[PDB]
């Protein structure tokens, strides 16, 4: 599945028996910063189709800094991604 | 002068009415109630008879009630009329007047 | 003052709970009772205009020194099991 | 100037009286008399004579005895007159007059 | 005194506008936005009416709309009009005014 | 009022240029650039209208373009004209005047 020079990692089990999960794309450890944004029921996760992606290697505080994208995003009808160094109180407020 | 319900301002100062703060933006997204601050944007509601500060005779107020004006960020004492606000400037800290 | 000089019928008691388990015993309470929760990060109700369909209705309170009871709430059934499942289906996501 | 209660305002000074607080809210709920801090409206018992800051001849004070007014809310004197309080400010230090 | 987009200064205070800051050097390297800091160049759009500060009648300001002026690095109040940035100024702190 | 460069000081605003410091003492030893702080010798190079100061009309500034000038250590506006360092004083901060 992952190739000869995949990476394979051991973990402690749960279970009786062994098993074998295959892991795809990105996993990086971060979870959602508010639950407000849950959209699914069935399990509490935030699913969305054909979403924009923003990157941010600094902090996001500003409501001038924020407009902008959710003025783009609405305008086009796509959802938003915001992945930043973090989320400031205002802007989480007004995000939320 | 001209008074405004039931009072008038005395001398050469100024009374205002700020106009509501913008709460939606251009497109279809509101604005929270914390973000806007204060407005500077303004209706003259009465004036003052005149300026003690020219000497001699005292000079009439350069403006009239019903005037639109723009406001400084840093004066103004709070008053309250029938629960609704106003405040008070001197006719040399008004930043502007609207003209129609 | 106002309690004892009029005999308004008014309590105060402490909000339960410390942190985030606070707040969901308060949105808890506020679907039990039909009420509202006034203050929320998200779409923050002020207190300076509070409406009388905002407050919860309760057939009896019980209040003493350890605790308070209120007994018959009238939050609507719909929502009531909507919070039941969704709260299930948090259990059975993470233990 | 018009004196009262044999006391008498220097120059442009001016005595008022502070009306009483208001202690019971428009509905049957009164107020703690710890929270009404200290109010604005007054009535003018006492005028001076006339402001000495006008170069030449003083001008009148332009408030008679029996007018009410607005106060500011940093100015006053305390004084003592048969145990009733009374304030004492310049003609400049007003707020507003009160006309019927 | 002379409007500017629907704006007009009162008294002696000028309306300005700063020209674009330099953002190539004399070669071919350009400067990054945050380091040109403040600049002085600045285009004159509206003119105030008068000096109050005049004894007697007022003056009128001595520079006219559409003037080029070199501006200090210290006054200027902050206003937005149409999400273009002006400064407002008085007569008396506008360094030098420029001539073709 | 006299323009230098096409630059004119307004009101009884001065413009001068400070003379080059001294680099090499009486004898044959030059001193580090780093010593000599400034230097209060100027030449005049523009002149304004006139004192705002005065009441009435606006008189004369008392010097005139070319003139040599002591200048104070405390005063002065920087300025760039050209590459080469000019200061804006008022009439009444020059400490002294050179005559031949």
């Amino acid at each position: 599945k992952v190739g000869r020079k995949g990476v394979i990692t051991v973990k402690d089990g749960k279970t009786l028996n062994d098993e074998l999960e295959i892991i795809e794309g990105m996993k990086f450890d971060r979870g959602y910063i508010s639950p407000y944004f849950i959209n699914t029921s069935k399990g509490q996760k935030c699913e969305f189709q054909d979403a924009y992606v923003l990157l941010s290697e600094k902090k996001i505080s500003s409501i001038q800094s924020i407009v902008p994208a959710l003025e783009i995003a609405n305008a086009h009808r796509k959802p938003l991604v915001i992945i930043a160094e973090d989320v400031d109180g205002e802007a989480l407020s007004t995000l939320v | 002068g001209q008074a405004f319900r039931k009072f008038l301002p005395l001398f050469d100062r100024v009374l205002v009415e700020r106009s509501a703060a913008e709460t939606v933006t251009k497109g279809g997204i509101m604005l929270p109630e914390k973000s806007q601050g204060k407005v500077l944007q303004a209706t003259v509601v009465a004036v003052g008879s005149g300026s003690k500060g020219k000497g001699g005779e005292i000079q009439p107020v350069s403006v009239k009630v019903g005037d639109k004006v723009l406001l400084p960020e840093y004066g103004g004492t709070k008053v309250v009329l029938d629960d609704k606000d106003y405040f008070l400037f001197r006719d040399g800290d008004i930043l502007g007047k609207y003209v129609d | 003052l106002n309690r004892l000089k009029v005999g308004l019928q008014v309590v105060a008691v402490k909000a339960p709970g410390f942190g985030d388990n606070r707040k969901n015993q308060l949105k808890d309470m506020a679907i039990a009772t039909g009420g509202a929760v006034f203050g929320e990060e998200g779409l923050t109700l002020n207190l300076e205009d509070v409406q009388p369909h905002d407050l919860g209705k309760v057939g009896e309170v019980i209040v003493t020194k350890d605790d308070a009871m209120l007994l018959k709430g009238k939050g609507d059934k719909a929502q009531i099991e909507k919070r039941i499942q969704e709260i299930i289906e948090q259990l059975d996501v993470t233990t």
